[PDB]
């Protein structure tokens, strides 16, 4: 089952 | 004889349902040995029922997904390429394997042969775990799984399973477009709608996960650490939940510490960040020819930070002097603490960062136009009590009377993965 | 007091193999402190320091409850660059403010497959000696 994580961008 | 087959495999999927109510996290350490041992069983006497019948391939889609192999069932949809629900599976077979795009293959020549719930679900699902090389690929991407989520939807309106993934859509449509609270309200209603139509929801581990992860990134800290203990209930074995509560609890407890005791700041030093406070740190917002987010150029009034009110403070500018600075494992919000008297710390939250932004403790920060939030957390025994200034990027921060360019601005990205 | 004969006390003989040891003594020269959570946890007191560590400042002028990455660890200057700590240049240009290992202090480590094993090696020569003790 799928999952979902939410970073900061790079540029 | 067929119908043995189903029964076999539904008596598979009971079992792979059933391994965490029967054997539970004292036997779910040998989770995947323990379930291939009775996936080989199963493949055994699955495979002396098949020798009479060998040549249906609604046997074969049987068995494979039972085994949901490859070769299997791809020999049998080969057989019978209009077989929807061996495609529906045998991309599941490669979600599992990690090949997302013949699981998009498979799922897009199911919606060629019959369109239904369970393709434009995986579908929706599988576009968003494609790996991009362009941003406006990705956007197209994200845009094609509310679409096919919506199509889900209008199939079964009655589908918990289907609000689960327009929840997913909406979350990453709010963290791809620009950030539209609209679309956030819009996610969260749909795991709402879903929480309400649909009892097999409420069971679901990652439904609970990402509506907490996004209730967490909207500051919302009491329902998020319901959301992490739930999916921690739901799957105790799966420690990710767990790891998430458990960050977010040591990320409150030094937070709050750190608002109380004002960053360990010794208070001669405090009363010299204080002194050495200037109107010149306000930077452009003490001219009077500030620019709103209307575009109207109001005269701001340098207010207190402990007179202000919930909400945006319209006109009003704050001014301040870091005592601390904490950011996550996670780093997409920035927190410091603000001080502009000998009265209570502020939280000050920055969203949408470059990994290399931050601000150094003595650093004299302006805040134009407020936003403040009043935060009571109760959660297991533990209490957090306090006020946090919630500002959407770090273009709005005016820190030692210098405005920031456009390289400390970085739209916190979205991931969706096996 | 040392007694060891080929060890030596000389002042001049120290200030010159400490500023022109080679690199790889220069690691183990350029060690922090562990936090007292990663010192309960490992039974390390303190480290060389790497690349990819987080890292907090006790001393001087940038001493605080802030953690920064390190940036770098140039060893040629005995010093490390760490995220946050930086200064503005006359034109605007910033630049990494240089703080010696010895006053900051570790709160992550980056583990890697050698990281993890000098750590148990520390752990292994402490218990010999608390062994030899009691």
């Amino acid at each position: 089952r799928e999952i979902v994580h939410i970073q900061a961008g790079q540029c | 004889i067929l119908q043995k087959l189903q029964e076999l495999v539904d008596q598979l999927y009971s079992f792979r349902d059933c391994y965490f109510e029967t054997h539970s996290v004292e036997d779910a350490g040998r989770k995947q040995q323990d379930v291939q041992k009775e996936m080989e069983k199963t493949l055994q006497q699955m495979e002396e029922v098949v020798g009479s019948v060998q040549g249906k391939a609604q046997v074969l889609m049987l068995t494979g997904k039972a085994l949901n192999a490859e070769e299997l069932l791809s020999k049998a949809v080969k057989l019978e390429p209009e077989l929807v629900e061996a495609w529906n599976q045998l991309g599941e077979v490669y979600w599992k394997k990690g090949d997302v795009a013949a699981a998009h293959t498979c799922f897009s020549g199911a919606l060629t042969h019959c369109r239904n719930k369970v393709s434009l679900q995986n579908l929706s699902m599988v576009l968003r775990q494609l790996r991009t090389d362009t941003e406006d690929e990705h956007s197209h991407h994200v845009m094609d799984s509310v679409r096919q989520a919506k199509l889900a939807v209008q199939m079964d309106v009655h589908d918990g399973r289907s609000w689960y993934i327009l929840g997913n859509s909406y979350l990453s449509l709010y963290f791809s477009t620009g950030q539209n609270p609209k679309i956030s309200q819009q996610a969260l209603s749909a795991y709402a709608q879903a929480e309400k139509v649909d009892r097999k929801a409420s069971s679901n581990p990652d439904l609970h996960l990402n509506r907490a992860t996004l209730h967490k990134y909207e500051e919302s800290y009491g329902e998020a650490l319901e959301g992490f203990s739930r999916a921690a209930a739901l799957d105790p074995a799966w420690p990710e939940p767990r790891q998430r509560e458990q960050q977010l609890l040591e990320f409150l407890d030094r937070l709050t510490s750190l608002l109380e005791s004002k960053g360990k700041v010794k208070t001669k030093k405090l009363q010299s960040m204080l002194g050495s406070l200037r109107p010149a740190h306000l930077g452009p917002c003490s001219d009077g020819h500030y620019q709103s987010a209307s575009g109207q150029k109001v005269t701001l009034e340098l207010k207190p930070l402990s007179t202000l009110q919930p909400g945006v403070n319209s006109g009003a500018v704050i001014l301040g002097k870091v005592v601390f600075s904490l950011t996550t494992e996670e780093k997409v919000p920035f927190t410091f603490g603000l001080v502009d008297s000998d009265g209570p710390c502020y939280a000050v939250m920055v969203y949408n960062i470059v990994q290399s932004w931050g601000v150094l403790i003595g650093d004299s920060v302006a805040i134009p136009e407020p936003n403040l939030r009043l935060h009571r957390i109760q959660h297991k025994g533990k209490d957090y009590s306090f006020s946090s200034v919630r500002v959407e990027t770090p273009l709005l921060l005016v820190v030692n009377g210098k405005p920031q360019g456009s390289s400390s601005q970085a739209v916190a990205t979205v991931a969706s993965r096996p | 007091m040392k007694f060891n004969p080929f060890v030596t006390s000389d002042r001049s003989k120290n200030r010159k193999r400490h500023f022109n040891a080679p690199s790889h003594i220069r690691r183990k020269i350029m060690s922090s402190p562990l936090s007292k959570e990663l010192r309960q946890k490992y039974n390390v007191r303190s480290m060389p320091i790497r690349k990819d560590d987080e890292v907090q400042v006790v001393r001087g002028h940038y001493k605080g409850q802030q953690i920064g990455k390190v940036v770098q660890v140039y060893r040629k200057k005995y010093v490390i660059y760490i995220e946050r700590v930086q200064r503005e240049k006359a034109n605007g240009t910033t630049v990494h403010v240089g703080i010696h290992p010895s006053k900051v202090v570790i709160t992550r480590l980056k583990l890697d497959k050698d990281r993890k094993k000098i750590l148990e090696r520390k752990a292994k020569s402490r218990q010999v000696g608390k062994e030899k003790g009691k």
